[PDB]
RNA sequence: AAGUAACUUAAGGAUAAGAAAUCAACAGAGAUAUUAUGAGUAUUGGUGAGAGAAAAUAAUAAAGGUCUAAUAAGUAUUAUGUGAAAAAAAUGUAAGAAAAUAGGAUAACAAAUUCUAAGACUAAAUACUAUUAAUAAGUAUAGUAAGUACCGUAAGGGAA
RNA sequence: AAGUAAUUAAUAUUAGUAAAACAAUAAGUUAUAAAUAAAUAGAAUAUAUAUAAAAAAAUAUAUUAAAUAUUU
RNA sequence: AUAAUAAUAAUAUGGUAAUAGAACAUUUAAUGAUAAUAUAUAUUAGUUAUUAAUUAAUAUAUGUAUUAAUUAAAUAGAGAA
């Protein structure tokens, strides 16, 4: 309810590097209507089919790692990661495999 | 399952001041989002921008062919004179005439930008300026201070006629007497612009609805209220 | 952190306050930061130029 | 010192527009883009001008209307329903009938409602709500599924005012203190539909006055 | 009480203003020159027999019956039901469907 | 601001990404001609790719 | 193109409009003015070129309602000739009604709704000028001279 | 001394949000379902189903939807 | 799993109309140190694969850049009327 709680309220834990969560680490945010950041796209026109995992804090690279050794169907070569926007582009239309890969953590 | 997936740092901690020195009082805890940010320079960008369009005038008001004050009649026959052929006195191809593709009266340079990218250029302004570390809470009335709130000394955001002089002093106390600083206000504290208007040049003083991205990043310093902090994050929430 | 700032003569970033949770840390971080521009006045950070060598 | 004299546009946002008629190594020298001297190289012809041959437009025969009359339902599946009561963003204890108006302050069904709601059965075999449901009508498979399913539907008439009332009358209230009463059908057909049972009107389902009254006229 | 009568809308309290519930209007056309004349009916001039305009164009009227509905007062108005507008709920009730709808 | 070509609107309407039309030519000179040959002229037709473009620009709102 | 340019006439600080013989649809709203949406939708066109509403919801707005008619015929209406590319309200020529138990409103009729013509007043939002104040990714060939020099019989043009 | 502006439309790229988006006073726009001139019609590997012409219902033609899970 | 630079092998590098990609000059706005031993413009001679900038000498200003750089824009480049 209130934008600023009581020092009293907030742990040590919930502050910034306390939780080593720039080490290696990484967390995806779900959407407000509380679904996973996973995304299909028809570029150029409608003829490549790609997809797309959005609202991540942390190290894409390791996120983009993790998710390749759940599922190692999907080729090495066709993961494009993107920095700017910290956001991880699949070449095929792969939107399902990777939520049923990212529910069971977060 | 997937390794390495950690919970995110929600908050962090903004210690809040008195305004005429600067002591700390207590600390305060905002979230995340509205104050470490990772720092996305074109968000910004495309903030800053539509600010800059915004804000323009426009008044570039050339006269056209149409507008410039010569009559329609044709100065040479269009043969017989062994010279090139000539219209009216305003074609652009001469000296004294319009202006080809002239611009007109109240030129509109305004741009659209979805409220939410806006929202999140302020928040990513704010973060950025805290870790500067040129960002200065102050405030008191609200929240359980730590040390006592000093005498002579208040958490208003306020102040020859003395303020002045007061205003200097705190200048001289805190290094910043060249570089330009940013007074993010709750209400209009009218006698501490009237101190402020001798550094007119270097002192943005703003109403809380009315800080702008811009203003913020151009500000080498800021200061704000807490309960304003508290009102813009509000604003720039998320949901 | 205050009775620190107010012995030392320099305020430290509200950020810092943040992240450093021990006083041995905040030392280092003095250390690695305001101690060298106090020594040497020259070597300090001008804001006009950050990318200043 | 500041940030503001940094700032740089995201990769792949912009790009250099073509600057035409400034000099030959540009690409766009003299001609720039036009070629030479047609009607196109100066003057305007309408970009779909034909060059006098009958145009598409001419050539083929006008068909059809459009009926004014018509009042298109925005269609709303069981599928979604069933997918937005999994996710537990459908909140129907406290209203035991989920109308439109329920579905609209959901989520269920979003944007602007003109006319009304159709029920449509997409998600059918994986259906099961033992719920009430009220919209402007539904499949024939729909209404199969949620009876299957231990629901109830009916199928209502709103005239776009009525309509309008049902979604939020809280404006309404706000405005003048009460709410408008609905209106009842008029048009034959309109009745018509609300009377068959296949369809699970509501003039039926709720054995309204109308019908009887027309029932009467009939009679005498 | 008096509090609450002036908290009522604009229109209403200048209609009051004009035409109080102190007297009886007549429910049935009337003289123009009566002191019970309607407002809302078209009375009638006794010299030159003349039905004169109602002294509340019929929208006006609506409006401020509607008012008044809103609010409670509808008895201390003058009585409609000589002008064939009706309101709401009654009107709902005692409607004859059309003889489209019928048959 | 930019209105749609009402005689094309007339002519063609919108069916997903084309535009059907009306075939040409079945007014009348009909008799003589085979049943089953004026079958074909009959029905609706779909956009030729070459006149996609033109039909688009003639109609911006469909 | 366009009821635009132009010519002509008349008023005012503004003018026009304005308290429904209006819209709507059997549920309703409630003066005008003009901006968003509606909508380039309905409507319409040698069905070409093209033209194109209204209801409704929002803003802007002001106290916005209020009698000054003994309540209105050569008027409504009809016929005929004209008449805002879509929506009439107007109008020349002759025919020519009715009392609220009555009129108008829709190709037509039957139902039902709604309004009351042939009497009126009306601030505010708006247009244009002039002044003041502010803001200029506006102008020094849009930076004050001059409507001068000069050109033409003249209207008129017009420098540095 | 010469490719400019306004009001729109369609494509692309990138950013924001995302089964929703913009606006969030209420509206409204686009997306979320395809089809038909229009109508009270409308989605489980396809060989099942939806709409159109046809019809008792299929077939046949066109386009669509549909594959321990997490909607497009 | 990137970028920058350098290698090795290979293939490719004429071009009107035209399409695509990348830069520079000029001017204005946002941010902005500095300094008469500095700067701006000019001439001459150098330098960097060079429409540009820089170095040295020289001449004229000027108590001094809308200066470097990143954005935003353009009355943004002329032997062709
Ligand atoms: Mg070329
Ligand atoms: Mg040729
Ligand atoms: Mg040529
Ligand atoms: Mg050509
Ligand atoms: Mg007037
Ligand atoms: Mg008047
Ligand atoms: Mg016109
Ligand atoms: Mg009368
Ligand atoms: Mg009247
Ligand atoms: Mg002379
Ligand atoms: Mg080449
Ligand atoms: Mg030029
Ligand atoms: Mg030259
Ligand atoms: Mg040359």
């Amino acid at each position: 309810a209130p934008i600023f709680p009581k020092l009293e309220d907030v742990k040590m834990h919930e502050l910034i590097g306390n939780n080593n969560f720039g080490k290696k680490t990484y967390y995806v945010e779900r959407s407000r209507t509380g679904n996973l950041p996973v995304y299909s796209a028809y570029k150029n026109g409608g003829n490549k089919i790609i997809t797309e995992i959005r609202k991540i804090e942390g190290d894409v690279i390791q996120l983009r790692n993790d998710l390749q050794e759940q599922l190692p169907f999907i080729p090495k070569k066709s993961w494009s990661v993107v920095m700017q926007s910290k956001k991880i582009i699949i070449k095929g239309n792969a939107v399902e495999a990777v939520k049923r890969v990212l529910t069971k953590k977060f | 399952p997937l390794p390495n997936a950690a919970i995110p740092p929600k908050y962090a901690l903004v210690t809040v001041r008195s305004f005429p020195s600067l002591e700390p009082l207590t600390f305060v805890p905002v979230p995340t989002s509205t104050v470490a940010a990772p720092l996305r320079r074109d968000i910004l960008w495309r903030a800053v921008v539509y600010e800059n369009d915004n804000r323009r005038v426009g008044a570039s008001n050339p006269p056209g062919r149409s507008e410039n004050g010569f009559s329609r009649r044709k100065l040479m026959p269009q043969k017989g004179s062994g010279r090139a052929r000539v219209g009216d006195a305003n074609s652009p191809t001469r000296h004294n005439g319009g202006r080809a593709l002239a611009r007109t009266a109240p030129n509109d340079y305004t741009t659209e930008l979805p409220s939410k990218v806006y929202s999140m250029a302020f928040n990513n302004a704010l973060s950025h300026q805290y870790k500067s570390g040129k960002l200065f809470v102050i405030g008191g009335e609200k929240v359980d201070l730590i040390s006592p709130t000093p005498e002579l000394d208040l958490n208003r955001l306020d102040l020859i006629f003395e303020g002045e002089v007061i205003f200097r002093k705190f200048l001289e106390e805190f290094q910043l007497k060249g570089k330009r600083l940013l007074f993010i206000t709750d209400k209009t504290r009218e006698g501490l612009i009237k101190s402020s208007d001798p550094y007119k040049q270097k002192v943005d003083v703003i109403q809380k609805e009315l800080v702008e991205v811009n203003d913020i990043l151009r500000a080498q310093a800021v200061f704000i209220e807490l309960e304003a902090l508290e009102y813009l994050a509000m604003a720039h929430q998320k949901e | 952190t205050k009775f620190l700032q107010s012995k030392s003569g320099y305020l430290i970033p509200d950020y810092e306050l943040t992240t450093l949770s021990t006083p041995l840390q905040f030392k280092r971080y003095i250390k690695e930061k305001i101690l060298p521009s106090a020594n040497d006045p020259k070597l300090a950070y001008k804001e006009a130029e950050p990318n200043a060598i | 010192v500041s940030i503001l004299g940094q700032l740089k546009p995201s990769d792949g946002s912009t790009k250099s527009f073509k600057r035409l008629g400034r000099g030959p190594s540009s690409g766009l020298g003299k001609t720039s883009g036009r070629g030479q001297k047609g009607q196109k190289a100066r003057g305007k012809v309408k970009s779909w001008f034909e060059g006098g041959q009958t145009p598409i437009y001419k050539l083929f025969p006008k068909i059809g209307f459009t009926n004014v009359g018509a009042k298109p339902l925005k269609e709303l599946n069981l599928k979604r329903i069933q997918w937005f009561h999994d996710k537990n963003r459908l909140h129907l204890q406290p209203g035991e009938v989920l109308d439109m108006n329920k579905m609209r302050k959901l989520g269920l069904v979003t944007g602007p409602i003109k006319y009304g709601v159709k029920i449509l059965a997409s998600g059918k075999f994986h259906y099961n709500l033992p719920i009430a449901l009220e919209a402007s009508r539904a499949s024939a498979k729909a209404i199969a599924a949620i009876e299957k399913a231990g629901g109830k539907f009916t199928a209502r008439y709103y005239t776009p005012l009525g309509l309008r009332a049902h979604l939020n009358p809280q404006w309404f209230l706000e405005k003048r203190g009460r709410v408008p009463l609905q209106a009842r059908p008029t048009k034959r057909r309109d009745i018509d539909f609300y009377s068959k049972e296949e369809k699970r009107g509501y003039l039926v389902m709720e054995k309204d006055k109308l019908l009887q009254d027309i029932k009467e006229a009939q009679n005498k | 009480y008096k509090q609450y009568f002036d908290s009522l809308p604009l229109k209403l309290k200048s209609f009051f203003q004009r035409y109080p519930p102190s007297i009886k209007y007549s429910p049935v056309s009337t003289s123009t020159k009566a002191i019970n004349a309607n407002p809302f009916l078209p009375n009638k001039h006794p010299v030159t027999q003349r039905f004169h305009d109602p002294k509340y164009s019929l929208r006006r009227m609506s409006d401020v019956y509607k008012l008044a509905l809103r609010y409670g007062v509808e008895e201390f108005l003058p009585p409609i039901e000589n002008t064939k507008k009706l309101f709401f709920e009654e009107k709902y009730n005692k409607k004859t469907l059309m003889k489209g709808v019928l048959l | 601001l930019m209105k749609t070509h009402k005689g094309t609107a007339k002519r063609w309407r919108r069916t997903g990404n084309t535009f059907k039309r009306g075939i040409a030519g079945r007014k009348h000179g009909n008799i003589g001609w085979s049943h089953r040959s004026l079958k074909a002229l009959t029905g609706r037709k779909i956009a030729h790719p070459a006149y996609s473009k033109h039909l688009k620009r003639l109609l911006p709102y469909h």
